């Protein structure tokens, strides 16, 4: 069953992004996706996603494509539930936005199934009782800094010192070791760094046309406005979601980059008009990073891995959307411009490097001696 | 006669209705149990009410109902009197090391009743022979049968090779 | 009092701030309202009215908490504002905002009640009385000596020693004086409290049996903003009956000063003000003005009050501390720097200053040591900066002498408190004025350059430098032999 | 340059959060 | 909960906060009550009450089902302020601010928003609390009814050193007569799921659960239940207080429920002030500590004991949120980032740490051991081509005594500390002070090889503890007989184990050597 499926609504007010819409027969749930069914003037459809209610039968939404051409009263009308994205091994190969459309022009997707973004993080009881090796198959990796199931890793680095290159090698590795699939969220990416991975991955056959695939991407790039750009990296995690709980896996996730996550709230929550915390940013910071990081976990059905890309703004580690980050994170993964050009890779420098799991009790007694 | 507490209130000296609770005891616990309710009513322990509850301590088996993870009668015994000693400021008398040399050789822990007698002998004038023999029958008891101490302890040799 | 029992209704609860409609009219500003309306409470409420809204309608700030409070609840007048008692049935007697008794030892004896609001002394009424207040300390006692009749602020960040240092006051001072004293617990630690309450049993300032010489007023951490505001008006105008009506010299102590500021910043912003520099009250000024104003000697008595400022985050320049400083007569400036280098009582000289730092009120020898002090430790910051960039050995001949001297200084300004047996391991020092005097005095010259750095490290007068200087020297004499025993 | 870049930091951040409190208690005059 | 009357309907959502509109009649409820919102037939979702404004509308914080909430349903009111289950029954379980358990994998109540102790109804800290750490409870040690306040950057051991103080009650809890007992409350502030998980496991698997309750409000719960997770934490607490039993407290952290109550301050537009965050950012942490006390004689003795936990970024002591802390707590234990990543683990700055009522919480028997070990240390950092005093020597000995992994017995603490003082390590270097200690506690020489002959003391014996504890080493009854237990050891660890080191000069020896030495850090 499915109430509120097909409510109509009427678009109240335009500001930028931000859209209200007024429904009849009362407002819909929050984080509820809407189609705006009025007008073909538009190149690309519109989706709106409730994020707070004004009053009994108004509520405030943001965009997730552009708002141009969009007149008042507008016609609108309700998807079922949240924002849906297609899941499976029919994801496999497949390029996908926020939204979960294919944009690669390969024809329609196989998806048997369609799972909503915005999920709960696992209870308790879910949690793993052993803290689990995630053995990358790599040397600097496995023996100094090593990767836990369920673990958030981050891979620190300047430009041009192989994290396109350790990323692609994490795909192929966990493929080869434990089986698993990769999912990467292209968050506030450049749209032509995204054609570069979606190349090197068809070369090295991670990603096969005409044969088995072991890679999904979800780009939601800087073109884009900050609503898709806040919510793609839930979309690629809805994915990993299903291989970790439905088909129980060890997967990665490869989410490139972590701040343009809290940066697109950032725009957003100034649209919303909400006062800015410290640094100007959300006063929702923590809680943002709170409930994408917490789904990221090794529950007792499956496992997702995630190494992330973290920016650090103007070099000032002390700002909130590193320093609320590094609590979440287990190995700390750094890669050094010396130590590349020196000849050495992967550039781990060992010594800036360190991990949570690194202790007598998790691994064993011979490996941390 | 009157007495008072830090501040200088009332306190309640009545002990006797407290003390007729710690007898009817069954279990030790309780008798904690009812040391918090004296204090809770203005009420502080009495130097006979320690040697009372030192008494249920002696007599009764276990803690409760079920049995609890490493019991120790001495060990909730000594607690008993560095509370009166040092916090409460009260020296225990005659009475007091008593029960705990009855104690000693009753489960059979000897080697405490060596240290405790001594305690005796120094502190509070003397300890009167009868427990002195019991605890001394149970020191040649562990020497003739088998050996004192665990043994697991004193028979490895280790030098180097030691598991941890 | 015409509107003494004129009924209102609770027009709007946000927050402590609380608003009350009444039917004939709302009452004075400052007028104190008790909730009659029952509820499942504890304890009674009681609003004071700081704002009127229109003619009928009138905003207010609670001193209790404001939990269970429905709209439209019975709300009643008192006949003026809130009314503490006073005189010397209040010694030896603990009491909150209100001025109820808080120590369980049956009702107090009050002869009278005053309001809490009373209006600051004109420019008539004041008085200079010009007298030093020996502390028995060194640092205070040269550098920024605290007068009689003085305001006197210990500015400092936490946990520095602004509690100490008031602790070791009333062992120095409050013990040996003749008038009575007031405690102004304003937002601070309620386990304090209790500590304060004994050990002046203890030392029998405080008597159950007989006579007292102290009253507790304390609104701490626990309570909710209203009161922390209201408390520290509390204690001064008991103090102000002692300094007006019987005459009398006085001590106040306000420990924190920046608590009342805090707490009229909380209710501020709750009642819909726009907010100054750093989130403050725009009424920050005027609120330490109607205030410390009171605090002061008149022709009648005179009141000598310590306060404890607390300065957050460590930033001065921050407008809580900055504009309590103009208010003051001896500033004492407590830096954490200097705290965790090893120096107790942490006071940074340089930023600390005295309004009887002065040829005609101290003596001319005074001044003149006092001023050296000063002059060399400003030469010595300069020649700390030269120090981290160059080295000790690229300093000048004389520079160097210097160096020596000033780094005495610093160490012989540290002091082992009395109070503070527990924490230094050693025993107290009260330093006379006149000690404090000669044996700085004799430094600058440079009659003690030949004596060792750490002689003169928590230490009192130069008796006790040549004694730690002759233990230095028999345990270097023993430890030598030790290491000359062995030949070949 | 550890306790000097750290200041530069604080007053980066601190510079941020008085510049927006400033901004946004202008339109809490203006509604 | 239980409901009464409705109140009125939903008018607006934002997030975790929400205003109502009055139903016909405008019943009005009460200000800090507990509210239900019909969320479906079945279903209701709690929320807390901050404004009753002049219009009739009431405003909500939002608790539980968040997403369930919507515009026009229909809210019923409680007309009481947030009570929970509190007791002995709620012991060994996962709860959340509002009282609901949380399930994990394979009872009178009490007022939230209550006051604390007066002047008169608390007393002087005499009660010892044992953190279980030789660096601790020496030079900044805690009293039952204090609030000591651990502050330090991420990863250098905050939770760990909380944590193993609630581990190590369960050894003398076990023991003692459940009126001493320290009951502990581990409150779970914004933290991360899994952390929550491991915690859970590690009570379990030594005990702790029997005498431990979780309070838990993670990252994903919203901030209503964070900003409300401590104070739900000390009512818990108080139960055991108010009837005359003694209980910890630990606030896993208070840092990130200011954040959380920013969040809400700031969406209600509240004026904010220094880093963003409202006015009563200070009263929100110091009503809550000071609800933490040691009581009175004549209201039974009780105690909440505060380890509240705040992270500083980058060892700045300077953000509002620290100092904040630091003005409220009696001293601190400060966890240095260098000394981490140094060795010393727990990396406790004995220099930056401080305990502002410590000789007097002390045990007789740890305070004269104690006391020395200030002076030895003050002489050693500040002395520290080398040149080696007796100080110098001792010195040394201690900070390789003080690292450990989890928690020493006071019994295994204060003998090897008491070694160390009258010099019983000189001769042992200092890399094999751990196998020393190891040797001393778990095996004994004395009675491996021959030469025993003490009639009453040795360290198997557990229960001799509780005799040091009154009658203190340095006594007529222990002194001479604990003499010939360290000489015993001293000379045989001399003669016979530590000769392997100047022998062992070959490759799968010295990796042997290191394998061992590595271990004898953990175990104390
Ligand atoms: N494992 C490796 N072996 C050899 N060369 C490598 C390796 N990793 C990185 N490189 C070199 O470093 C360059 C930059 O690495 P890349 O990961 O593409 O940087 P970015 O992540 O900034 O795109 C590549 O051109 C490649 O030649
Ligand atoms: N004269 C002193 N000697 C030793 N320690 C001191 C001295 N003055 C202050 N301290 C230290 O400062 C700490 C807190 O001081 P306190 O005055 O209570 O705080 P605040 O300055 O914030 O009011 C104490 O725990 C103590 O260790
Ligand atoms: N005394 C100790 N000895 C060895 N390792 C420790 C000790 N205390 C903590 N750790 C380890 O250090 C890491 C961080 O400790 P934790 O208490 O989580 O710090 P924080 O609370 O600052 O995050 C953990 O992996 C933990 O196992
Ligand atoms: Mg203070
Ligand atoms: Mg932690």
């Amino acid at each position: 069953v499915a109430d509120h499926k097909g409510r109509v609504g009427h678009v109240s007010q335009v500001i930028g992004a931000v859209v209200d819409v007024h429904f009849a027969d009362g407002v819909p749930p929050v984080l509820t996706a809407l189609d705006v069914v009025d007008k073909l003037g538009r190149d690309e459809p519109l989706t709106l996603e409730i994020v707070q209610h004004l009053d009994a039968h108004t509520g405030r939404c943001i965009a997730m494509q552009t708002t141009d051409l969009l007149k008042l009263k507008a016609k609108v009308v309700s998807t079922g539930g949240n924002i849906s994205v297609p899941v499976g091994r029919e994801t496999l190969g497949r390029i996908f936005n926020v939204l979960g459309d294919a944009i690669d022009q390969r024809g329609p997707v196989g998806e048997k199934l369609r799972m909503p973004i915005h999920a709960v993080a696992p209870k308790l009881a879910d949690q793993a009782a052993e803290d689990a090796v995630l053995t990358t198959g790599i040397k600097v990796i496995d023996l100094i800094l090593p990767y836990c199931k369920g673990g958030k890793i981050g891979l620190f680095g300047g430009a041009g010192v192989g994290k396109t290159v350790i990323i692609m090698e994490l795909i192929n590795n966990v493929a080869k070791g434990h089986g698993g699939f990769s999912v990467f969220a292209g968050v506030g990416e450049r749209t032509r760094e995204g054609t570069d991975l979606y190349l090197e991955m068809m070369q090295s056959k991670v990603i096969d046309l005409k044969g088995e695939s072991k890679c999904v991407l979800v780009y939601g790039q800087m073109n884009e406005p900050p609503g898709a750009r806040a919510r793609v990296a839930q979309s690629a995690l809805t994915m990993a979601e299903y291989f970790r709980d439905v088909e129980g896996q060890d997967v990665l996730l490869f989410i490139d980059n972590i701040f343009r996550f809290t940066q697109a709230n950032s725009e957003v929550s100034a649209l919303l008009g909400r006062i800015p915390a410290a640094v100007g940013y959300q006063p929702t910071l923590a809680e943002d990073l709170g409930q994408l990081q917490e789904r990221i976990t090794s529950t007792t059905k499956g496992s997702i891995t995630s190494v992330q890309a973290v920016y650090v703004p103007a070099d000032d580690i002390t700002d909130p959307a590193p320093a609320t980050t590094f609590s979440h994170l287990d190995a700390t993964t750094v890669l050094d411009r010396a130590v590349a050009e020196s000849g050495i890779y992967p550039a781990v420098n060992p010594l800036e490097c360190a991990s949570r799991i690194m202790d007598p009790d998790v691994i064993s007694v011979d490996h941390y001696n | 006669a009157k007495k008072y507490d830090l501040f200088g209130y009332e306190v309640d000296t009545n002990t006797a209705p407290w003390i007729e609770k710690i007898k009817k005891c069954k279990y030790y616990d309780e008798a904690g149990e009812v040391l918090v309710n004296m204090n809770v009513s203005n009420c502080p322990p009495d130097i006979a009410t320690y040697n009372a509850t030192l008494q249920c301590i002696y007599q009764s088996p276990s803690k409760q109902s079920t049995p609890v993870d490493n019991e120790s009668k001495f060990c909730a015994m000594m607690d008993l009197l560095e509370e009166m000693q040092h916090r409460n400021r009260l020296k225990p008398n005659e009475e007091s090391w008593t029960w705990v040399m009855k104690e000693c050789v009753k489960s059979g822990q000897f080697r405490l009743g060596y240290c405790i007698q001594q305690v005796m002998e120094t502190e509070c004038k003397g300890c009167p022979a009868d427990l002195v023999k019991a605890n001394e029958a149970n020191a040649q008891k562990a020497k003739t049968e088998g050996k004192e101490h665990p043994g697991h302890l004193s028979q490895q040799a280790g030098l180097f090779d030691v598991k941890v | 009092a015409d509107h003494k029992g004129r009924v209102g209704h609770v027009s709007q609860v946000i927050g402590a701030v609380v608003d009350v409609h009444f039917a004939d009219g709302v009452p004075p500003v400052l007028t104190a309202l008790d909730v009659v309306d029952k509820l499942g409470r504890d304890e009674p409420l009681t609003l004071e009215i700081v704002q009127h809204l229109d003619a009928h309608t009138g905003r207010c700030i609670a001193m209790q908490t404001t939990d269970l409070l429905k709209l439209k609840a019975k709300v009643v007048s008192t006949g003026g504002n809130i009314s503490v008692p006073v005189g010397r049935e209040t010694l030896g007697r603990i009491f909150n905002v209100l001025g109820d008794a808080i120590d369980q030892r049956g009702p107090v004896g009050e002869k009278l009640r005053m309001p809490i609001h009373a209006v600051a002394p004109k420019l008539a009424d004041q008085a200079a009385e010009d007298a030093v207040l020996t502390t028995g300390i060194k640092v205070i006692d040269l550098i920024l000596p605290y007068c009689k009749g003085g305001k006197i602020g210990l500015f400092g960040g936490a946990g520095v020693g602004k509690t100490v240092i008031i602790m070791e006051l009333i062992n120095n001072v409050a013990k040996g004086h003749g008038g009575f004293s007031v405690f102004a617990g304003v937002g601070e630690r309620t386990r304090e409290g209790t500590d304060l309450y004994l050990e002046m049993m203890q030392s029998k300032v405080i008597d159950l049996k007989g006579e007292s010489k102290c009253v507790l007023v304390y609104g701490q951490m626990n309570e909710p903003p209203g009161a922390r505001a209201r408390v520290a008006q509390s204690a001064l105008t008991m103090a102000e009956y002692f300094r007006d009506v019987e005459g009398q010299d006085v001590l106040l102590f306000i420990d924190n000063i920046f608590r009342f500021t805090q707490a009229n910043s909380e209710v501020s912003a709750l009642l819909g003000r726009i907010p100054a520099a750093v989130g403050y009250q725009p009424t920050l000024a005027e609120d330490l003005g109607q205030l410390q104003e009171r605090i002061t000697s008149t022709t009648k008595g005179s009141i000598t009050s310590v306060q404890a400022v607390y300065v957050p985050a460590d930033d001065i320049t921050d407008p809580a501390p900055a504009t309590t400083f103009s208010h003051l007569d001896a500033t004492t400036v407590l830096d954490r720097a200097v705290a965790e280098s090893g120096i107790y009582p942490a006071v940074n000289p340089l930023e600390c200053a005295s309004r009887i730092m002065d040829p005609d009120v101290i003596s001319v020898d005074h001044y003149n040591v006092a001023q050296d002090v000063v002059q060399m430790l400003t030469k010595y910051r300069e020649l700390q900066d030269i120090i981290a960039v160059l080295g000790i050995d690229e300093l000048s001949e004389e520079d160097k002498l210097i160096v020596d001297r000033a780094r005495k200084l610093v160490k012989f300004l540290s002091q082992p408190f009395q109070v503070a047996e527990v924490f230094t391991g050693m025993t107290g020092h009260y330093v006379q004025l006149d000690d404090t005097i000669d044996s700085f005095s004799g430094l600058l010259m440079g009659t003690y350059d030949q004596v060792p750095e750490m002689a003169f490290y928590m230490v009192g007068g130069i008796n006790s430098v040549l004694e730690k200087a002759k233990k230095m020297a028999e345990e270097a004499a023993e430890l030598e032999k030790m290491r000359r025993a062995r030949v070949a | 340059q550890q306790r000097t870049s750290s200041l530069y930091n604080k007053t980066r951040q601190f510079g941020i959060t008085a510049a927006l409190i400033e901004i946004l208690s202008a339109m809490s005059s203006l509604e | 909960f239980k409901t009464t009357e409705m109140i009125g309907y939903v008018h607006s959502i934002d997030g975790t906060i929400a205003t109502l509109i009055p139903a016909p009649g405008n019943p009005g409820v009460a200000y800090n009550t507990i509210i239900q919102i019909q969320v479906s037939p079945t279903t209701f979702a709690a929320g807390l009450v901050f404004n009753l404004e002049k219009d009739g509308r009431i405003g909500i914080i939002l608790m539980d089902n968040i997403t369930e909430v919507q515009s026009g349903q229909k809210v019923m009111a409680t007309g009481q302020l947030l009570h929970i289950p509190v007791g002995a029954g709620v012991l060994g379980k996962v709860v959340n601010p509002l009282g609901h358990e949380v399930p994990v994998g394979l009872s009178t109540l009490g007022k939230v928003d209550t006051g604390a102790p007066n002047i008169v109804s608390r007393s002087p800290v005499n009660y010892n609390l044992l953190t279980g750490f030789k660096a601790v409870d020496t030079m900044i040690p805690i009293g039952r009814g204090q609030r000591e306040l651990i502050v330090g950057d991420r990863q250098t051991g905050k939770t760990s050193i909380a944590v193993s103080t609630i581990i190590n009650q369960v050894r003398i809890n076990q023991q003692i007569l459940s009126k001493n007992a320290v009951i502990s409350i581990y409150v779970s502030i914004g933290q991360r799921c899994s952390n929550v998980a491991r915690i859970h496991r590690l009570l379990q698997s030594y005990g702790a659960l029997r005498y431990t309750t979780v309070m838990a409000a993670t990252a994903a719960e919203p901030a209503g239940l964070q900003y409300l997770a401590p104070y739900a934490g000390v009512t818990m607490g108080e139960y055991f207080m108010n009837r005359g039993r003694h209980c910890l407290c630990v606030y896993d952290d208070l840092s990130k429920q200011a954040v959380a109550y920013r969040q809400i301050s700031l969406l209600l537009r509240r004026p904010p002030g220094r880093e963003a965050y409202p006015g009563d950012v200070f009263y929100l942490h110091s009503r809550l500590l000071e609800r933490a006390a040691m009581l009175s004689p004549g209201k039974g003795g009780g105690s909440v004991t505060a380890l509240p936990i705040v992270e500083t970024l980058s060892n700045d002591v300077t953000a509002y949120i620290v100092t904040n802390v630091i003005s409220i707590t009696d001293g601190q234990i400060y966890l240095d980032t260098k000394l981490f990543t140094g060795g010393q683990r727990p990396a406790v700055n004995i220099g930056l740490s401080v305990s502002r009522v410590g000789s007097s919480a002390q045990n007789a028997a740890m305070k004269g051991v104690a006391g020395k070990l200030k002076g030895i240390l003050a002489e050693y950092r500040k002395l520290a081509q080398q040149v080696q005093t007796i100080p110098m020597i001792r010195g040394a000995r201690f900070v390789a005594l003080f690292n450990q992994k989890q928690p020493s017995y006071f019994m295994n603490a204060i003998v090897s500390l008491y070694a160390c003082l009258n010099g019983y390590l000189d001769d042992v270097k200092v890399q094999y002070v751990k196998f020393y200690e190891y040797l001393l506690v778990h095996r004994d020489l004395g009675i491996m090889y021959g030469t025993a002959k003490n009639k009453f003391f040795y360290m198997y014996v557990q229960e001799l503890n509780y005799l040091i504890r009154f009658f203190t080493l340095n006594s007529p009854i222990l002194h001479g007989e604990l003499e010939e237990m360290l000489k015993q050891h001293t000379h045989l660890f001399l003669q016979h184990y530590q000769s392997k080191m100047n022998a062992i000069k070959s490759e799968k020896d010295v990796k042997a050597l290191k394998n061992l030495l590595y271990s004898c850090k953990r175990a104390v």
